[PDB]
């Protein structure tokens, strides 16, 4: 009985630990979130059209 | 210029647009400029080997055609250095790119054009004065070692216009300027040479020397010579790398040239790390052994169409030395994996197969590699004597000496050390067979030995009758179960043993057996010999007797002069020297006779 | 990066066995993945293995079955499969195609590697001189494990090799008197190995530095000729970029030269022996070889690519091959087996070549090497003793005979049993090895010197 209280409690601090991983996480990505949408979305509005290196005349 | 590529199977591509490019040709393929060679030539179609990776070339990709044809650049600053299966120094490589993977298409010279060599002229030329091929106009002290001679390369000569006085020079800048008719040629310290053609000599000579071996097996029964050709057909285990080490670290050759074509990647760390640490004294002072050795790595999960290029290229630096009056020992540490090069290349170049898929020119290309071997008389007119030896493994599958590749070598290499899997279980090492091994050399050395030595010959003869007689024993002793035996019989037995625990098996890991100096060898062997005649006297003079000497009264009686004998590989050669050992060996002997006069 | 959009074909111009062979495409690259959509929506995936003017040959991984000539929808991804790997996929099960089998998400790539993987330049790759402390005394004492060796253990249908590679994982150390992340390709095996391996690997509480990948006998043939190389592509990762220890099992060998020999026949190639490919020692050599220390970098990367040996015949291809590549092997057999002997590991036939280096002292104790020789001498003997007395009785031994059979007995008993749970140090094993060889007089030892026996024989 000991063993499953302390299996549940430590299950408790598991579920804690995870939810301060997890809010942290989502703390962390809210401050470049918006850097990283700039740069992706400019790579894929620029285009750059070429023809393919291989081709002759 | 280009040609475009139009397929690719793997290590063998196939290019368009390429009507004036001749086989054997170095090609340039892709966008990375992978190096590969032409094979076949199909209407203005070229079928190309590439000595690289072709993961990712695309139809289309550019072919740059180059005339010369696969090469090795040769000139000072090869000693010392570790090259590819296609002549690229690997310390160059990952001081540049510093990375620890070999890039894909990389272009780097093979010898360093910002060395400072000091260079010191003949000082027996003059302008107006005739050279001709192989002469040497130069040294360059690339360590005190190998003293590196500048020759003129083959198919060249003329009047010598200019010589550069002695100084300090690189290899981009001009040493000998010489004219023949109008053409005017200006050469560096390097010249360049064709690996797939043979370097030209003098004279091919007889070899009459021995290859000095730190093996009491592979020396004191199967001798091999300076300039001659032997395979190693090991199965797995069977030590037979141990064997090409020692070979290369205690040697009497000048210089090594060691070929890992298709060896596991370890080994190749395992002669960098280790060799730095061994010792050669050349003239009282220590020296490291790396300054004399240079080796080629082309491991096996490299690109498999190298391995042909590794050791061609091998092979060729080997010559190149010969040329400067060296004595070269070269070994290529597989043959077996050479061979499965061109049998990969041959399935993919959709070729008829012969015996067991491997190709029908298998044996031509053997037979070319191992004759370029030999002791030679140089071209040149200093007239230097020089030799290649080829000491070449190979790896028969499971063990059974019947596939292409070790039915072939055995049909060109003039001695045989035939390793036995199960002689390496037991540890029994090295694990020569010694039954199905020979040397075709025996007959030009006996004047060698009975010029230093005359005692061996006949010790070797008394001691391959003892170990034959006791096969023939063992044969019928497995059924019978020792009842039968004479007692005459039962000492051939236990001196076999003898022979066997003590004499052919030595460890090459320890500071006593890692280096077995001939003196040592045919000093201990002559008293197992001396044993052997005395322990049969003794009972053929008494089985008439009114008491026989059976081999539990000797065996007994002489407990310690066994003991002693079995010793006698304890000896140390390095910490007591020649005086001590033969001054030991010979106490032994005075033993055994007292012993046996108070026996008999 | 690659910028320009991907070009999607209906162009099949025929299938032949498990290769799809496409026409019209534009500057095929070889060694290429094409991912392909059947007419029912199925994807599956393949590489290009030839390319020929406008011609492409692909070999579908999952199969070919159901594949269609006009409906057929293929696209060319313009690059070889480079794979996502991170640090996090530790503690994550994959399939033999590298997507997660374990619920969790894909793979949140660090960086994508080429799963071909690049050859270590022999000028930097350092020589193990580190021993690993199996605590198995038929290992740790005869046939000793470096950190970098290649040491496959060769087995056979039925024996417990599964065992041994389990123990292994659990109580693997140093003797330098250590967390190794582990790799395990379960390729080839049926699901109560692949069950049994994962919950080991749970009960021993080091699953967070497990990564599994598995492909099971009911999946397709030619994802087991990649999953090696994923397992590898993620331990070079590790190694080589994070200096992480890593200890990489592949299951059965057996199953990748199998499938290897299926798409080897399918392809046509030149066979050498028992109908592999003649370029099988040059595949596995891309296998085995990643594997090793790198100058300047403090991980490694260990192998134990057990495989298992058809009849029992050890020249076999598949041990042949491996054997000559690896550096030794450790080779269990079923007359000790038949004997309920664990681990029923046979000294004999086996060796480690890196033994030499990773012994004696500033490695582990000075009479090292010596106690392992002779030890060889002896059980080998008393093996041929015994092939001897079985015709001639044990009348016909004498006294030097029957004491390389008690040897012998005590040796299999007491060096090799131990069982699932037996940690000896390496210490303790040579402490064995003399209490076994001080059965013999010191005449009898030979391969040991004086110098040796005067100090350790005593005791
Ligand atoms: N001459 C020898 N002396 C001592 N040990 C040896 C000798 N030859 C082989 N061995 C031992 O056996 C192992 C097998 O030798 P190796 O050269 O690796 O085999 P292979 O025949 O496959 O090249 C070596 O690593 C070493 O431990
Ligand atoms: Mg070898």
């Amino acid at each position: 009985q000991a063993a499953m209280g302390s299996q549940g409690n430590l299950s408790a601090e598991v579920e804690q630990a995870t939810r301060r991983q997890v809010q942290g996480m989502q703390s962390s990505q809210q401050r470049n979130r918006e850097r990283v949408l700039t740069q992706l979305l400019g790579m894929v509005c620029d285009v750059r059209p070429q023809v393919h290196p291989n081709y002759r005349i | 210029t280009f040609g475009y590529v139009h397929g690719v199977s793997g290590p063998v591509v196939t290019a368009c647009d390429m009507a004036g490019a001749a086989m054997y040709e170095l090609v340039r393929v892709g966008h990375s400029e992978l190096v590969g060679e032409i094979i076949r030539l199909e209407g203005d179609m070229a079928t190309i080997q590439v000595y690289e990776e072709t993961s990712g070339v695309s139809v289309g990709d550019p072919v740059l055609r180059t005339g010369k044809p696969l090469s090795v650049e040769l000139g000072p600053g090869i000693m010392g250095a570790i090259f590819d299966g296609i002549q690229r120094p690997l310390s160059d490589i990952s001081s540049q790119t510093q990375s620890i993977y070999i890039p894909r298409g990389v272009n780097v010279s093979a010898l360093s054009r910002d060395i400072k060599w000091e260079f010191i002229p003949s000082k027996n030329l003059r302008v107006g004065s005739h050279i001709t091929g192989g002469d040497i106009y130069g040294i360059v002290n690339e360590n005190s070692l190998i003293k590196h001679k500048i020759m003129l390369p083959p198919r060249s000569r003329g009047s010598v216009t200019y010589i550069a006085p002695p100084g300090n020079y690189d290899a981009s800048d001009v040493v000998l300027e010489l004219e023949f008719e109008g053409v005017k040629e200006k050469l560096s310290m390097v010249q360049v040479w064709p690996v797939r053609q043979v370097r030209p000599v003098t004279e091919k000579l007889p070899a009459n020397h021995p290859l000095l071996t730190g093996q009491r097996v592979l020396d004191a029964l199967f001798p091999c010579v300076q300039g001659g050709t032997t395979a190693i057909p090991g199965a797995f285990g069977c030590g037979k790398t141990v064997i090409s080490q020692s070979l290369s670290k205690y040697s009497n050759s000048d210089v090594i040239i060691y070929v890992g074509c298709g060896e596991r990647g370890n080994e190749m760390s395992e002669v960098l790390r280790d060799f730095p640490e061994l010792t050669m004294e050349v003239d009282g002072k220590v020296e490291s052994i790396m300054k004399r050795t240079a080796l080629v790595a082309n491991t096996s999960n490299m690109p498999v169409a190298a391995r042909e290029a590794s050791i061609y290229t091998g092979i060729t630096l080997s010559e190149y030395f010969r040329d400067m009056g060296y004595h070269v020992s070269m070994m290529a540490d597989s043959t077996s994996r050479w061979a499965e090069a061109l049998r990969e290349i041959s399935g993919r170049l959709a070729e008829m197969p012969a015996d067991s898929g491997y190709p029908a020119y298998l044996g031509a290309r053997l037979a070319s590699f191992y004759e370029r071997a030999g002791r030679v008389k140089c071209l040149g007119n200093p007239e230097r004597e020089g030799s290649v030896s080829i000491v070449g493994a190979v790896s028969p599958p499971g063990g059974d000496f019947s596939d292409p590749v070790t039915s072939a070598t055995l049909g060109i290499v003039q001695v045989f050390w035939g390793l036995d899997k199960k002689l390496a279980q037991r540890k029994h090492f090295p694990s020569v067979n010694w039954l199905i091994s020979y040397s075709k050399y025996m007959r030009a050395l006996d004047e060698y030995y009975d010029k230093h030595f005359t005692e061996f010959v006949p010790l070797r003869t008394k001691a391959k009758e003892i170990l034959q007689e006791e096969e023939d024993l063992a044969e019928i002793v497995q059924l019978v179960g020792k009842a039968s035996l004479a007692e005459t019989d039962k000492i051939t037995l236990e001196v076999a043993k003898l022979i066997k625990d003590d004499f052919l098996q030595q460890n090459g890991y320890t500071p006593y057996d890692r280096f077995c100096p001939f003196y040592k060898t045919v000093g201990m062997l002559s008293n197992m010999i001396s044993f052997y005649d005395m322990a049969r006297r003794a009972v053929e003079t008494t089985a008439q007797s009114d008491n026989k000497i059976t081999w539990s009264i000797i065996r007994e009686h002489m407990g310690e002069i066994l003991y002693k004998l079995s010793s006698m590989k304890f000896k140390d050669p390095v910490k007591d020297g020649e005086a001590k050992i033969k001054a030991d060996y010979a106490q032994l002997l005075e033993d055994m006779q007292n012993a046996f006069r108070s026996l008999e | 990066y690659l910028s320009q959009p991907r070009l999607t074909y209906k162009t099949v111009s025929g299938v032949n066995g498990p290769l799809v062979i496409l026409d019209h495409v534009k500057f095929p690259r070889y060694a290429e993945i094409v991912h392909l959509t059947l007419p029912d929506g199925t994807k599956r995936s393949g590489q290009v293995l030839e390319v020929s003017g406008s011609k492409a040959v692909v070999q579908v991984f999952e199969g070919t079955s159901g594949i269609d000539a006009k409906k057929t929808s293929c696209e060319f991804t313009g690059d070889i499969l480079r794979t996502p790997v991170s640090e996090d996929m530790l503690g994550r099960v994959f399939n033999g195609s590298g997507k997660p089998i374990d619920r969790g998400p894909v793979v949140l790539a660090e960086d994508f590697l080429d799963i071909m993987g690049q050859p270590i330049n022999p000028q930097c790759r350092i020589y193990p001189e580190e021993m690993i402390q199996t605590g198995i005394s038929a290992i740790d004492g005869m046939n000793s494990i470096a950190r970098g060796q290649k040491i496959p253990i060769f087995s056979a249908a039925g024996l417990p090799h599964n065992e041994i590679a389990a123990q292994i994982c659990r109580q693997a150390g140093l003797v330098k008197k250590e967390n190794f992340a582990i790799v395990f390709a379960a390729m080839g095996v049926n699901m109560e190995t692949a069950r049994f391996f994962k919950s080991d690997f749970e009960e021993n509480g080091s699953m967070d530095n497990v990564c599994l990948f598995l492909n099971l006998a009911n999946d397709p043939t030619i994802e087991r000729i990649i999953t090696p190389r994923l397992a590898l592509t993620t331990a070079e990762f590790l190694a080589y970029q994070c200096e992480k220890h890593v200890l990489v099992i592949l299951t059965d060998m057996s199953s990748y030269a199998e499938a290897l020999r299926e798409v080897s026949a399918a392809r046509e190639e030149v066979p050498g022996r028992r109908g592999f490919p003649g370029y099988m020692y040059t595949d596995l050599a891309t296998i085995y070889e990643r594997a090793g220390r790198v100058e300047g970098r403090n991980g490694s990367i260990t192998q134990i690519p057990i495989l298992t040996m058809p009849n029992d015949d050890i020249t076999h291809p598949i041990p042949d091959l491996t054997g000559y590549i690896t550096e030794g092997q450790i080779y269990v057999d079923r007359q000790l087996h038949n004997r309920q002997i664990y681990p029923p590991i046979n000294v004999l036939p086996s060796l480690s070549r890196l033994m030499k280096s990773a012994i004696g002292e500033g490695m582990t104790r000075k009479d090292h090497a010596d106690v392992s020789n002779q030890l060889y001498a002896c059980y080998a003997i008393g093996k041929d003793v015994q092939a001897m007395k079985a015709v001639v009785g044990e009348e016909a031994l004498t006294s030097d005979d029957l004491l390389y059979l008690e040897f012998l007995q005590k040796f299999e008993k007491n060096f090799i049993t131990q069982g699932p749970y037996e940690n000896r140090t390496v210490y303790e094993t040579l402490d064995i090895g003399w209490q076994l060889l001080r059965i013999f007089p010191k005449e009898m030892l030979k391969r040991i010197p004086q110098s040796t026996l005067s100090e350790f024989y005593p005791r």
